[PDB]
Formats: structure tokens, C-alpha cells, sequence
């Protein structure tokens, strides 16, 4: 709750400035996704560290990806259409072979590891049975074995599907660069100077 | 100092280890050090800590393994305090020993491992294909020609680039990285040209001149503002790189031009490569503010533009729409014909464009550091202005700027303890001046005094001058910093004076510590409390003169009287709280235990004593005369009976009343006292109250009697104003030389564009103007600016108006200072003493030239710096002669002002002066023209020449002040001594060598018999009135206690004919 | 020494921010300090812990999220030694960080930001209609002439007074 | 970089005039030398070497050394006044206060001030005022302001020096330190050359180092720098300034124009401090009315001149230091 | 709001002199069509910047 | 807003009443179940009240 405040006293939104810098909203207020094609960002993912209201942002800083921004290069040599002037795709997690442990899947235990110590927090707050307590936490150990058996399809196979279709033709547009803080989609309109665009 | 001289190195091939060392680049053994394996700061006041890696490690990309160890958790352990060294170190430490670059160590000497792209393998745990070659074949990274070190990673994988992130040099900050690096395969120039040409076509994409390991690389920005970011900071390194090759220095740099090359961009990314080329900046030292660059680089742009010649603007524009270009001066170009031709296979950057002519643009001040500009505005400049708008200044908030009405002293500790003493001259009172005396008396009680002095003797209180110098005392105790001064030492007494508690000494220095958790409460000191301190130290002091310590002798009592004496009496008790058995009561009315309350008349029973009285007794503010005389002289009786060193309060001193305590005295006594008129430093500076140091002496006094006595001038002078004093207005609008402004100030804000024309009007009344801007955001300056009256005496003798605009413009817009902080300034500022006085002779000249008839001139002889101009009416012709001066002839042809650069003559015969005219030798006699003091006969010998040769002209007049001797008698009995002090018989005006000093009455006697008419004239109350309320000026604490005897043995000789 | 001689100047008009001395009138990157920022004083033999705070926060209307904040937990800490400064420091400077008047930043010169009206928005979260007022048209506070900076609002609310 | 004593970069030398008179017929050779060494400016070689040996980077391990030793606090003991004492002032941006006559007050815990940033002219700022204090007297040990007595440092970007002065003086009362120049930040006031014909500068104490303008004829750059020794003169009993370009023509002149300024000839001396960039030809003048009538108020063949004047401008481009691997 | 308080402050109503400049109440108040058969005109159709 | 003054409000006094039960229920020496169940109760009127 307190932690909450002082985000939300930062406001629920920001800009980004001709300069970069991120302008806050100051403001709370839902957000509705019309505001997904306007100049406004949903303030938790804006990565900016603030005092006092730590864990949020670490529990934000769970959500951030853990792909690569592939360049669409047979797309290209193939003349398919872009609209991009350097044509491109977030390909959600890479290629992992030579190692003994998955990149993917250790990452998913830091975000277990961090979730565990907050539902436990949680769990003290509100004295929960040391039972049920420890049931989550078995439910949390068995999430991880769960992802590490299906990490390597995804970052070893899946991925190489994710990499073929963004050289498909009409997969035309660019769809995040892989930074949440500050992507917008480009913006087109087809515009009659007679009616409306 | 022409052709470019430098050395060209590749700093990043040169970082990049051999592979032998790479195994202990970890520095595996010994720990890492501050200033070599890293340096880390914690910034106050912002919560930050920036964490930087040196050597190999200043370049390295992070594994996510990396940022897994805790020396990246360490900032998460704080805020706020600094990270402790030992866990930043043994940390930084665990972490550099973590990291194993891959490599094949060997014999031959030539190789370098290629650190970058070994560094790049590790973060991405060799899964990338350039990790699995580095993997497959570590000896792929060694190399002995640099660019192969990346051409046979190509040719091997088979790609056209590699995109290498760059991770922020702090490694604290975690957050998302502006733009990353883009190494390709090159090599050929022709190779470079055609990518170049194809990086057009991409959409962020930048360049340097040239490349490391010449092998082209190319920048790619996640938006324009990172690029704007990058090519601001890269602006900055070849302006700071060009500032020290056009000065001839030898430069290690890596290529001959710093900046960035939009190879496409934004307009904004645009329009900087553009200013970036033109170095408009003047060499500067000052530290300058990154974060803020890239804004500071754009609004400098923005202003470049707008005011450029048409020619320079159309350069502008065409570096503009040419981007991809990269101009540069001719020097530069020899330079990369140099390297090209030391280094045949070196790929520069192809498209450049040679300017045959540099820009002749004004240089830009660009301090975009802390602090206000204090400008000193000239009286005329290249630019000539006719008929500008007038500058409305808009209003500012008190957040950026409060207006308190008057300075705060910021004296000295002893310096407020200090006294001067006019003693008496005249050797008889006869009955007929005694009518006279009594009649002038009774007039200026019934009218009573000044209400400009009385407004100015109220609103420049001591209290609040003294309070910032008391309270810091106070706040330096509480928090321990002081703990050494003598007991009975001014510091001692001012620390009574500050804090409300007992102070005990350890030892005969030493100050007892505080108990822990115990800070006493700041004295409570009433307006009158300083005063009284004062004149305690003052009573000690007429007591021996000698004294270092001002502590009442054991057995000895003193006797405070007046109305809430309270404070003080404290304050003197735990003053001398080691001394044994010393009484210290107070009296007087509304007196609060331990202080008796008592009323004047004292009851008749009442019997006081002690070997000290200080009465301090207010008159009662509605009574006949002869009521506050009868009641007066009761207290002088009183307190003289009382005591054998009483310093009695007199508020009303006129001759009739001291000479005539000074009768009643002779009377009580039999034999005359031994009376003297103090003045006291915390004295309230304006007050024309004045205290009278009453004792028996075995001696018979000659001369008691006062007379034309300057305690008591400042009382008679302050005769009832003709006119309602003037009030310090706050002027917003700024006319072009219209010359109608009440004095006072010019607080008030602009924008940064308009702040060259308000500064070029703002010099028509204001000889200095401070100006700043609160942030790099704000697109408005705020300016302060006191009218003096005297700029106005020099801008108004002619309709013409000129300004250094054109040098006003270079400031905008990083030139005008900067300050966050609030800033205060006040109505009333101070001034030296004899500043002061000076403007007190300048006024009573004024008042007198204004009156006289048919002057065709006046003439300042050795009046610096047109110092003597206020005084000469704007139409008449003003001539100075003074070889220190120095002025264009279009200068003083503009102001209707004639300097002749030659030394006066002061001969009789050859000194030809004019008819009808007055000549000035205001503080010029005393000294030789190269400012030696001449002997006192020297300037008996120029008042002399000067009068002979005034013998002979018809209306000529002049004006020519000379010290007094008697003032030095009066400085060898005073202790106060802050700016006029006497030195081996001479007095020591500050900033000037000490003069000799002229007897008054050998002067009106050489003057009689010489036969020229004569009056022996000194500014008088309404003179510093007149100067104070005009200047913005408040008197000091010091210099109300000087000025009056300073003033008035500083007379001026108005001859006439 | 008869005439009444005085300056007379709206202290309170002095005391309001123009528009873009807003953003950074929370004094964001530098630390408070006591006798400009604020002064406190805890008073012995009573027990109390006085703190007032100085500039433009001499005159605030704190939120409820405002007393939520530690700040004024603070003399909770205590009874009975003074509030140790370091904490009063870092717990006033994040509490001023976290404030964030609604404002339009501004060009021209004349312009003051309006502080009563907009700490008053602020202080009910923007329910109140000046409040919703102030949202909807943050400009409504810049005001060149210092009773026009509350007749826009009479006029535009339709209001009689603002309690 | 250097390894000196604290002291030894306080030190100064000075040239003393010799010849007792100034021939027209030898002042026509001297001006004509002079207008020929400033059409044709200086040896690039000289300047290359005046630019790269910087004196502020010279002294910066020197500095700092006296910055990191007082932060984790091992220095505390020095007498004040003293040239340890200044260096101090010099090197660190915080108010030091004596805890009795010797022993520094210890910095409160978790404070560390941050170092002084000193900008290329402060050392030689320090280094002139421990001039003047020294030509004052020479038998002094302790260089602080007498009280009540006031310096005026002049010339562009004089912040630091002003600053480092004031803290040093600052047990001293009534000191004033005023500072001016072209590109002053405050305190220090923002002036150019001319100084504006209303402006009155006074002081016991003087130390000119304005720069002369860049680009303008010889008569602009003598006139201006006449202006300047004129006005430091009549501010000062005892000024000090700099000479950009000390010809015998041009410091000469000066003496003249002091001569016909004062009456009987000022007491000239051309001193060089050690804080000085070491290959500079930039000299200082220091002068001072004395009841003395001087004899040889004029200056032949010196040496302070004669390091300008025979950089004469070179016939082959500086050589330039190789690394040779073969 | 901010331009509404300006408009409002010169008048909801004006009139037409003989000279045919208008001339705006200053005040604000509610129009009705009693005012339509009078001399005063609604002022947000004047059209005067 | 995005959260109700009101509701956050009775989310505070549910907060002061619960450390309250619990610095009770632990001087009683409560059973841990029971003490959670009046928790889950706080913290159910707090939804409904939300
Ligand atoms: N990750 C990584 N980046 C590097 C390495 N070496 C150079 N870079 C980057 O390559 C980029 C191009 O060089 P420059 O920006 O011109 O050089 P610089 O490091 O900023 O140094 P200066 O230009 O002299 O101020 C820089 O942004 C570096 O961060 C490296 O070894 N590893
Ligand atoms: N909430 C709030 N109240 C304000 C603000 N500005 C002024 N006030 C109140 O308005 C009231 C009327 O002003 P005064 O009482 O005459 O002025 P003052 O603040 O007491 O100052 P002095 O009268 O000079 O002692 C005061 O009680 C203030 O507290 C503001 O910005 N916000």
C-alpha cells in the first residue's frame, strides 16, 4: 500500500519528451488502450527506479524480456513487403545449445525466487498456516521443473519457427522492438486531403 | 602557431590486451584499487552511485550471469550513505575473478587479443554464431593487424556486420543502452562508401570520421533522442578538441574530428551537426552540466540562427541539408592528409566538405555551470539605438528571488564593539551663545527631527543587522565546532551575547563540550542589547585602553539602566560568571526581576551606586522642552553621583543640552569632569542618540565646553524635512533612455532572447545588472539591477544612446548565469564608509552647483573614473584632469565629457584657470598623482596655488576637501577602527596609503591673508539622507559610529570669487 | 516624523510560483535543509515536535495519501528526544518529492502559477469541480493578474466562493 | 607530471631593470621588432610546447595527494597562513576552520568534501598573491591579507582563485577579494577591456591576468594593454600584471606611460612565477610608487623579455615524439 | 474554461451603435428569447476576434 | 481514481485492527489457525467493502 502510493503519487502514466526523459503523469487514473496509440505509457513498466517503492519495480522488473530483436534479413532479400525502413521482430528467447543449464528456464527461477519471498511476506503478514505455505511453495518448485523440461523447446525449436514466420510476407509490420519502456508501433494513415484520413 | 600539430593512436586497439595477459587481466592475486581498477562516487543531494571499471574492463558487456553476482545488488543495499569500500571492493573483486575470457595464449609478441569481441562471446555465453566461433577457435581473437581482428571473424561466419550493444560506462545503471555499435566487414575505402551510401537508406544510424581498428563501425539509436544525446556529448569533445588544436598543442586523440555524422536523422540531429561544425563556442574551463547538453546545444542552435548575417545563416542551412557531409576547417583536412599519407590502407570518411573561410560568428559565453552573472554595464558600445520598445519585466517569484528591505551586516566579532569619541574644544560658554544654542535647541525639539532620518533610523535596525552574525555564533556552538577563545576575549562576550546558557572553561582556553543531547536556546536579545554590550567594553576600555580581556575587576559592580535591560544584564552575569563578587543590576521602567523597575525622576530614598553606570534611559516621548532638559539633566546628576565612570544615553544632542550638562556637571562638582561624546558600533547606524562618558579627573580641564562638535551636528543637522522621504520602488518596464525613474531597482525576468536588449537599456540608470536563469529549462532570465544615480549623471548629457548589445547577444543563451537557489537581495545594500561620505560631498556640491549662476563648466581635478559627474547638471560641459583616466574620443565626444591625460600643475603661474567655472579637487590634494601620500606642507602649498591663482578670475569657484588633524586625536582615543584608522600619526582611509592631515584654523589663516573669500563647509544630515535614500545604500553598524567624525574632519574649502 | 511611510505588496501573490518553477519546486534533486526548506524544533519540558515547513509549503493542504506518508509518523517515533535530522530530512524530502501540482508550463514572463487553488486540487485528488476544473485545464492557474487567477475559476465553475 | 614540495610552486623569479634611459633612436628599433614578432606571431614549436605542457596538469598528482590525504582525514596539523595551508585551500572545496592555533578541525563523519576544481590560471593566481604578499615583506612566513585590507584579482574565469583566497583568508577580518574580467561568474564581476569610463576600482592589492584580444592590430593590442596597466596602476599601491607579449618596446612603454603617469618613475620589477606554464613567455610586471628616486627605470636585453623575443617564428614544423618499434 | 472566463468577461451580450461597432454588456447572464425582439444581440455569434 | 478514498481508508483501520487482534491473540497465545481465519476475515471485508 505504501509502496503504492508513492508510485502512483508519480502518476499511473508517462511521456517520453523530446529530450527522452520520461514525464510522469502525477496523476492516477486507469489506463484504457486507446491510450495504447497515444504518446502515454503505463507507468509500471517504465523501468525508472523510484524511492520507496522498491519492490514494485523489482516485481516490474520480473516482466522485462528475454528475447533479441532479429532483423527479418530472407524477408529482405526476398523484396517481401515492410513497412519499416530497417525491417524487424522481437524473437522472444534465443538459441541456448552448448550450455548445461537454460537461460530461459534459470530466469524463470529468479522470478520464482522473487515471487516465493513476496507470497511469503505476504503469508507472515496475514498468518497463514505453515501448512498452506508450504503447499504454495511446492506449487512454485514444481512451476520451475515444469519450465525447465518445456525451456529448451521453446528457445531451441520455437524459437526458429518465430524466426521464420517474421520473414513471411505479409507479417509486414514491426511489432516491438523488446523495450517495453519506450516502444510505440509506427504509426500509418492513408490521408485524402479531401476526407478524413 | 598555425598548421595542426597532434599524434594520431588508436586508444581502443591499444586497450586490447596481448593474449598472454588476458589469463590475469582478472587481476586474479591482488584486490582492485580506487583511481586504477575502478573509481566509484556517491552523489549527495541526488541519491546515486556511479560505479565506473577501468582499463580493458571501461568496454565490457554484462552477462546476465554477471548481473547475477552482488556487486550489482550493492546499490540495492543502500540508500543512502556512500557503498563502504570494503564490501564495494571485496565484491568488485569476486566479480572481476568470475570472469574467464576465452583465448589461446602465445609466443609471438605481435598479437592482441581482440578483448571486444571475446568480451561479447562471454555475455551471450557463446550461442550467438560469432560465441560458437570464439568457442570453436579462441585464436581467432588474436591479432597482430588490427582491422584482420574483425575481417576474419566476417569472412569465417560469412556476415556483413555484427551488432555489438554498448553498455552504459556506469554499471550501476541497469537500464536500457541509447544505441549500439555496428561493426562491418569494410575493408577497402570502397567497401566503406557503398555502406555508407546504403546507410541512408536505414532509419537512426550515425557515424566518426573515422574508425578504431580501422574498421568501419556505425551507430544505431533506439530513438533520435539517444542520437541527439550522443551526437551533443561528441559536439562537445571536438569543440573541447578543436579548442586546444587551434592553440597549437600537441593532441593525442584518436581522429581529427570528434563529431557524429547523421547518416540519417532527425531534423533536431540535423540541426546540431550543423552548430557543431561552426565552434561557436568561447574557450571555457568552467565544469559544465552534461545532463542537460544535448538542450543547451539545441537552444544555442536556436539562437545561433536567429541572429546570424544572412550569409552565415545561409552556411547554416546549407550544412543543415547537407548532413551526411562533414565540414571542416582547412587545418583539420591537413591533418587527415597527414594520417592518410602516414597510413595509406586508413578509411576516413569520405564525403567531407573543406570550408575555405571560417565563419567570423561572435563566440558564445556557455557556462552552463552554477551561479548569477554580475554584469558591469558600460555606458556606450558599437551599437546605436534609436526609439526601442520598452522591456517589460515580468514577475518573479519569491521562490526564485526575495527583496528584504536592508543588508545584513557582515562585520567581524570585535568589529561591533568599537566606539568613537568626539571630545570637547571650545574653553568657555558665554551667555549670548548660550541664547542661540538654547533657541536652535528649542526649535528642533518642537518640530522635532528628520522623518527620512527618522525612517531610515527605524528601519535599519542594529538588531536585525547584527542577527545573521549573532545566530551563527549560536549555531556553530550547538553543534560543537567551537571549543577555543580567551576568557573575557570579544569572542567570549559575543558568545554570552549569542547563547542562553552558562559557559563554563576548562582550562584557562578551552570551552566546555555540551552534554550530550543538551542544546541551549539562542539568547533573547532585544533591539538595545548589542548597544549595551558595547558600551560595557567600552567602559572597560576608557578605563585602560590596553586591555585584551574585558572582564570587570573582582569586587567591582556596573549599573545598567533603562527600560528592558534584562538581556543585556544576563548576558554580562554569565560573562563573568568566574569573576568573583561582581554586581551587575539593572534598573529603569517595565523591568523584569533581576532588573528593578524604577522610573525618572528616581525616588528621592533611592540610593544607587557602582563603580560603572550606562545609562540607556529613553527621554519621554511628549513633554515640554524644558521637561525632557530638567529631567535629562536629573539622570546626568544621577548617574554621575552614582559613579566615577558613568556613559549616559543622550537623545537629544544638542549643543545647548551637552554644554549645558557640562555646566550642571561643573557645578556638581566644583572642578570640571573629564566628559567625552561615544559613539558606539552597535549603535543603530543612522541613530543621532549619542552617549556622553562623564568622569572626575585630578587634572583641571581645559576647553569642557563643546562646539560645532560632530556627535552633536548629526542631531542639529536633521532639521525638519521639506519633502516626503523617497521610497525604494521596484521598476519593471525598462524605457529606452527615457530618464524619469525614482530610485530603486530592477528585479524582474525576461525572456533569454530579449535579456542582450534589456542589459543595452538597463546601462542608462544601472551601472551593474546581475542576471540568471533558474534552470536549462527556463527560456527566462531573471535580472536585478539598482539605479545609481550617478550612471544617470553620464547617460543623460546627450540624447545619444549606444550599447554593447552585439557582446550582450554572446551571452544568450548559457552566457546569463544559472542558480536553482533562491536568492536575496535588498533596497538597501552596503557600502564602505567612505563611499558613503563620498556622496555625502557629492550631494553638498550638488545642492550648491545647482544654485550658482552663469557657469559655463565645471572641472574635476583627479576625480578617477569620472567619479565627481553626479555632481555636474547634465547640460553644463564637465572637463576632468586626471592622467589615470583613460577614454575614447568618441567616448567623451558622446557624453559631452573633455579628459585631458595630463597631471594637474599645481604651480600658480602656469595653472590657468577659467572664468566661470567649478573647479573640483574632491580627496585629490591629499595624494600624489601615483597616489603617494604628499606631506601636509605639500598641500598647504596647493591650496595656496590654487587660491593665488583663483586671486585673479571672476566667478570661478572651487571645492577642495582635506582631512583634519584633529580627527587623528580623536581615532588615537577610539577603538573602533573597520575602515578609518589612524597609522604613525596619519589616517588610513581603507584602499588608499595613509595622508597626512591639515590643521583648519592654519588653513582659514593662509586662506585669510591671502585674501580670497572662503566658508569651510561639511555635508550635513540631509546630505547622507539624501545619499542613502538616493543610492539604495544603508549605513553600517561600524560606519554609523565613524561617519560622523570622519565626515566632519573632512571639510571642504569652497572658495569663491 | 508624522506620516505613515510603507511598502505595501501582496506577500501571498510574491510567494506563488510561476509556471515553471513548478516542476522543480519540490526541490527534486537537492536535499532539504533547515531554515530555507523547513525548521523544526522539539520543545523540552513540553514534549512537542513543531515542524513548519517554508517557501510555498508554508501554505499546503495535505492529501489523505499525504498523512499516509511517514513523514508525520514521524513524532509517533518519539516521545522524547528531538526527531534525529537525518530522518526528518529523508523522510521530508521524499514526502516533497512525491508531491506534483498540476500545472501547463509557460513562455511568457508575466505568469504566476496559481498554488492555493492547485495544492487545494490536490488535496482532494481532483474531486472537488475546481479540482476537476484544474484537470481538465491545468492552464486555469497561470494568471497574469493576481484576481483574475480566481475570477477565470468563479466564471468558469459558475460558483459564488470557494470554501 | 611534477613531483615538487608544497612550497616550491609558490616560488617566483624577477628581473629587475637595468639601462637608465630610453634612446627615441633605440625605441624605434625595439617597436619595429615588436610589431614585427606580433605580425608574424611566435615559434609554432614554442606554442606546441606552451600548449601541451599545461601547468594545471603539471600540478594535478600534487594536488589531489593533499585532497585524499585531508578526506580520510590523515592531515591535521599546519600552521595557518602557511603554504600548506593554501595548498590546502587549493585543493579542497570546503570552509577549514582551525581548532586553536595549529591542529585542523577534524571533517564531521560521513562528509567528504568534494576536491576544488581549479581551471589552468588558479596556481599562478595563488602563486601572485604569495607575490605580492612576499614583495611586500619577504620576511614573512605567514601569507595572509592584513585585516582590512583588499585584493582584486582580475582577468577571465577567475572564480576558483577568488574562492580558494576568501576560504583561506577566512579568519581573517574584513578581507575583501573581489574578482572581474571578461566571462566572470559570481562573485566575481563580468567586465571587459576597456573598463567601462564610470567604473572605479580601488584596492591595496592588484593582480591583472586579463588575456589580450586574440586577433587585432599591434597599436589595438598596445593601446588596450596600456589601458590596462594604467587603470591597475592607479587602483593599486602595489599591482601586478600580466604582460601577454613583453617586447622591450611594449614594457618599456609602460614604464614610460607609468613615468608620465606618476611623475618620478614607479618601482618596476618583471617577475615569473613557478605556477606559470613553464614554457609560457607571458610575464608579470610588478609595480609599485616608492620614495625613491629609481635609477635605470628601463629595461635592455632582460631575461623575462628575451624568452619572447627570440621566439622568433621557425623555419621547419615542430618535431613530434615517434615510437619506434624497429 | 480559461477562454470561457476571457469571452464571459467581455460580455455574453452585445449591441450595435449607430456607428455600427459593437459594444459587449461585460456581464454575464443567461439569454432569452425575450432579448430576441430586443437590441441586444447573443455574443458568441459576433464574430469579433 | 483508480482506487476508492474510502475503501483505502477502511483498508488502513482494517490494518490498525488487525496488528491490534494479533498483538492480542499472540498475548493469549492463539493457535496459528485461528488467527488466520480472523485474518482472512479482515481481509474479505476489505473486498466487500472495496
Ligand atoms: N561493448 C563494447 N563496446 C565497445 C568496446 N570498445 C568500444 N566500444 C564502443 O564503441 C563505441 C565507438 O567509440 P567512441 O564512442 O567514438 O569512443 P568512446 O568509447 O566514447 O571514447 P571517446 O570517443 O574518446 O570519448 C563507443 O560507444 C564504445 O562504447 C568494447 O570493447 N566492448
Ligand atoms: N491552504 C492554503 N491556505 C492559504 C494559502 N494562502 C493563504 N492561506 C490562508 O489564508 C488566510 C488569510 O491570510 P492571513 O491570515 O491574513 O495571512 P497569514 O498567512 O496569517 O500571514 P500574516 O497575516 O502576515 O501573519 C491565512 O490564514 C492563510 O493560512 C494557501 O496557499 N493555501
Amino acid at each position: 500500500p505504501v509502496e503504492y502510493g508513492i508510485f502512483v503519487q508519480r502518476g499511473a502514466t508517462y511521456t517520453i519528451n523530446a529530450a527522452g526523459e520520461f514525464e510522469f503523469s502525477g496523476r492516477n487514473e486507469k489506463w484504457d488502450q486507446a491510450l495504447y496509440l497515444s504518446e502515454h505509457f503505463p507507468a509500471l513498466f517504465s523501468d525508472v527506479p523510484l524511492a520507496g517503492a522498491n519492490t514494485i519495480i523489482a516485481i516490474m522488473r520480473l516482466f522485462t524480456p528475454q528475447g533479441f530483436l532479429r532483423t527479418d534479413d530472407l524477408a529482405i532479400a526476398a523484396n517481401f513487403p515492410r513497412a519499416s525502413r530497417n525491417p524487424q521482430t522481437y524473437i522472444p528467447y534465443t538459441n541456448q545449445r552448448g550450455t548445461v543449464t537454460n537461460e530461459f528456464a534459470s530466469r524463470f527461477r529468479t522470478i520464482v525466487a522473487t515471487l516465493a519471498n513476496v507470497v511469503n511476506e505476504r503469508a507472515v503478514q496475514d498468518d497463514m498456516q505453515k501448512a498452506t505455505r508450504s503447499c504454495t511453495k511446492q506449487w512454485l518448485r514444481h512451476l520451475e521443473t515444469q519450465f525447465d523440461n518445456i525451456a529448451v523447446a521453446h528457445t531451441d525449436h520455437l524459437s526458429v519457427v518465430y524466426a521464420t514466420m517474421s520473414n513471411f510476407m505479409l507479417n509486414f509490420t514491426n511489432n516491438f522492438s523488446g523495450n517495453h519502456a519506450t516502444f510505440k508501433p509506427d504509426q500509418y494513415v492513408i490521408t485524402s486531403p479531401e476526407g478524413s484520413y | 602557431m598555425w598548421h595542426y600539430t597532434s599524434i594520431n593512436n588508436d586508444t581502443r586497439v591499444a586497450l586490447d590486451p596481448k593474449p598472454n595477459q588476458i589469463r590475469t587481466i582478472t587481476k586474479p592475486n591482488t584486490v582492485p584499487q580506487l583511481g586504477t581498477d575502478y573509481l566509484y562516487t556517491f552523489n549527495s543531494q541526488r541519491r546515486s552511485h556511479t560505479l565506473r571499471l577501468l582499463g580493458p574492463f571501461q568496454y565490457f558487456n554484462f552477462s546476465e550471469t554477471d548481473r547475477g553476482h552482488p556487486l550489482f545488488r550493492l546499490p540495492l543495499k543502500y540508500p543512502s550513505k556512500a557503498i563502504p569500500a570494503d564490501e564495494l571492493i571485496d565484491n568488485l573483486h569476486s566479480w572481476m575473478r568470475s570472469v574467464h575470457l576465452l583465448h589461446v595464449r602465445s609466443e609471438d609478441n605481435t598479437l592482441r587479443y581482440n578483448w571486444m569481441l571475446g568480451v561479447y562471446a562471454r555475455s551471450t555465453n557463446y550461442t550467438t554464431p560469432v560465441g560458437q566461433l570464439v568457442v570453436n577457435a579462441p585464436a581467432i581473437l588474436n591479432y597482430s593487424n588490427p582491422q584482420d581482428a574483425f575481417n576474419s571473424v566476417f569472412v569465417a561466419l560469412g556476415i556483413d556486420y555484427i551488432d555489438i550493444p554498448i553498455t552504459n560506462s556506469n554499471i550501476f545503471d541497469d537500464s536500457s543502452t541509447p544505441y549500439n555499435v555496428r561493426i562491418w566487414h569494410a575493408p577497402t575505402m570502397t567497401e566503406v562508401n557503398h555502406i555508407l551510401a546504403l546507410m541512408r537508406k536505414s532509419t537512426l544510424v550515425s557515424t566518426h570520421s573515422s574508425w578504431h581498428w580501422n574498421v568501419l563501425h556505425t551507430f544505431h539509436y533506439r530513438s533520435e533522442s539517444d542520437m541527439i544525446d550522443h551526437f551533443a556529448a561528441k559536439i562537445l569533445e571536438d569543440w573541447r578538441q578543436k579548442e586546444k588544436l587551434d592553440k597549437g598543442a600537441l593532441v593525442e586523440a584518436d581522429r581529427v574530428i570528434q563529431r557524429l555524422i547523421p547518416l540519417s536523422s532527425s531534423t533536431y540531429v540535423q540541426r546540431l551537426a550543423a552548430i557543431g561544425a561552426l565552434y561557436p563556442n568561447e574557450f571555457t574551463e568552467n565544469v559544465l552540466d552534461l545532463s542537460r547538453l544535448s538542450t543547451a546545444l539545441l537552444q544555442l542552435s536556436d539562437t545561433y540562427y536567429q541572429h546570424a548575417n544572412d550569409q552565415l545563416r545561409r552556411l547554416y542551412r546549407r550544412m543543415y541539408n547537407d548532413s551526411r557531409t562533414l565540414y571542416m576547417t582547412q587545418r583539420h583536412q591537413e591533418l587527415l592528409l597527414a594520417q592518410i599519407t602516414a597510413d595509406p590502407n586508413i578509411l576516413l570518411y569520405p564525403y567531407t566538405y573543406i570550408f575555405t573561410t571560417i565563419p567570423t560568428s561572435m563566440n558564445y559565453i556557455s557556462n552552463t555551470g552554477q551561479g548569477r552573472i554580475k554584469h558591469s554595464l558600460t555606458v556606450t558600445g558599437a551599437t546605436e539605438h534609436d526609439t526601442v520598445a520598452d522591456i517589460v519585466l515580468g514577475q518573479t517569484g519569491e521562490d526564485v528571488i526575495t527583496i528584504s528591505m536592508v543588508e545584513p551586516m557582515s562585520i567581524a566579532v570585535e568589529d561591533m564593539y568599537g566606539y568613537v569619541l568626539d571630545t570637547p574644544t571650545r574653553d568657555i560658554w558665554p551667555a549670548d551663545e548660550q541664547i542661540e544654542q538654547k533657541g536652535d535647541a528649542v526649535a528642533l525639539y518642537d518640530t522635532k527631527t528628520s522623518r527620512a532620518l527618522g525612517m531610515f533610523n527605524n528601519t535599519v535596525r542594529i538588531d536585525d543587522l547584527l542577527s545573521p552574525l549573532l545566530s551563527l555564533v549560536y549555531r556553530t556552538y550547538i553543534k560543537g565546532d567551537t571549543m577555543t577563545m580567551t576568557q573575557g576575549s570579544l569572542d567570549h562576550l559575543t558568545l554570552c551575547a549569542a547563547v542562553d546558557s552558562d559557559i563554563t572553561f576548562v582550562g584557562n582556553r578551552m570551552i566546555a563540550p555540551l552534554p550530550e543531547g543538551y542544546i541551549p536556546k539562542p539568547m533573547h536579545r532585544n533591539n538595545s542589547t548589542m548597544k549595551m554590550l558595547s558600551l560595557y567594553v567600552a567602559l572597560k576600555k576608557l578605563e585602560n585602553f590596553a586591555t585584551n580581556s574585558y572582564l570587570m575587576a573582582p569586587d567591582t559592580s556596573i549599573i545598567l539602566l533603562g527600560a528592558e535591560r534584562e538581556p543585556a544584564v544576563n548576558i554580562l552575569r554569565r560573562f563573568n560568571r568566574n569573576v568573583s563578587n561582581v554586581r551587575i543590576i539593572g534598573m529603569g521602567d517595565r523591568a523584569v526581576e533581576p532588573n528593578i523597575r524604577v522610573r525618572v525622576p528616581f525616588p528621592i530614598d533611592k540610593n544607587i551606586s557602582a563603580d560603572f553606570i550606562i545609562c540607556d534611559i529613553n527621554s519621554y516621548e511628549d513633554q515640554s522642552f524644558e521637561s525632557m532638559f530638567s529631567e535629562t539633566i536629573s539622570v546626568v546628576t544621577t548617574c554621575a553621583s552614582a559613579a566615577t565612570r558613568a556613559l549616559v544615553k543622550i537623545n537629544h544632542p544638542s549643543e545647548y543640552m551637552i554644554n549645558s550638562v557640562i555646566e550642571r556637571l561643573s557645578q556638581l562638582g566644583g572642578v570640571f569632569y573629564h566628559t567625552a561624546l561615544l559613539k558606539t558600533a552597535s549603535q543603530n547606524p543612522y541613530s543621532y542618540e549619542t552617549y556622553i562618558y562623564i568622569t572626575p579627573i585630578a587634572a583641571a580641564v581645559r576647553f569642557p565646553f563643546y562646539s560645532n562638535s560632530a556627535m552633536i551636528n548629526r542631531y542639529m543637522t536633521a532639521v525638519a524635512d521639506d519633502e516626503m522621504p523617497i521610497i525604494p520602488s521596484i521598476h519593471t518596464v525598462i524605457k529606452g533612455h527615457s530618464n524619469t525613474y525614482s530610485p530603486g531597482l530592477f528585479c524582474g525576468c525576461v525572456d533569454v532572447q530579449s535579456a542582450p536588449l534589456a542589459l543595452s537599456q538597463l546601462k542608462s540608470y544601472c551601472s551593474e545588472a546581475t542576471t540568471w536563469r533558474v534552470d536549462s529549462d527556463d527560456n527566462l532570465v531573471n535580472i536585478i539591477a539598482r539605479i545609481d544615480p550617478a550612471r544617470i549623471a553620464l547617460e543623460f548629457r546627450t540624447r545619444s544612446n549606444t550599447s554593447a548589445y552585439h557582446e550582450y547577444q554572446r551571452y544568450v543563451p548559457n552566457g546569463l548565469g544559472f542558480k536553482v537557489r533562491k536568492t536575496r537581495e535588498f533596497r538597501y545594500m552596503h557600502r564602505e564608509v567612505t563611499f558613503i561620505h563620498k556622496l555625502m560631498m557629492y550631494a553638498l556640491i550638488r545642492e550648491q552647483i545647482s544654485l550658482t549662476e552663469n557657469m559655463t563648466q565645471v572641472v574635476s581635478i583627479g576625480g578617477r573614473n569620472l567619479a565627481d559627474i553626479s555632481v555636474v547638471p547634465l547640460n553644463m560641459k564637465y572637463v576632468v584632469i586626471d592622467p589615470a583616466t583613460r577614454i575614447e574620443t568618441l567616448t567623451q565626444e558622446k557624453k559631452n565629457i573633455e579628459v585631458q591625460s595630463r597631471p594637474f600643475q599645481f604651480d600658480a603661474a602656469n595653472m590657468d584657470l577659467e572664468n566661470n567655472s567649478i573647479y573640483l579637487f574632491i580627496a585629490v590634494i591629499m595624494n600624489e598623482p601615483n597616489g603617494a601620500a604628499t606631506p601636509a606642507r605639500m598641500q598647504m602649498d596647493k591650496i595656496r596655488n590654487v587660491a593665488t591663482a583663483m586671486l585673479t578670475r571672476t566667478n570661478c569657484v572651487a571645492y577642495i576637501s582635506f582631512y583634519e588633524a584633529g580627527i587623528i586625536t580623536r581615532l588615537d582615543q577610539s577603538t573602533a577602527h573597520k575602515t578609518i584608522r589612524v597609522e604613525e600619526g596619519r589616517l588610513k582611509v581603507a584602499n588608499y596609503v595613509p595622508v597626512d592631515t591639515l590643521v583648519e584654523a592654519d588653513v582659514t589663516l593662509m586662506l585669510r591673508d591671502i585674501g580670497i573669500t572662503h566658508e569651510i563647509i561639511r555635508p550635513s544630515t540631509p546630505e547622507l539622507i539624501d545619499a542613502c535614500s538616493n543610492y539604495g545604500i544603508r549605513l553600517g553598524s561600524t560606519g554609523g559610529a565613524v561617519l560622523d567624525v570622519f565626515n566632519h574632519y573632512s571639510p571642504v574649502i569652497k572658495l569663491v570669487r
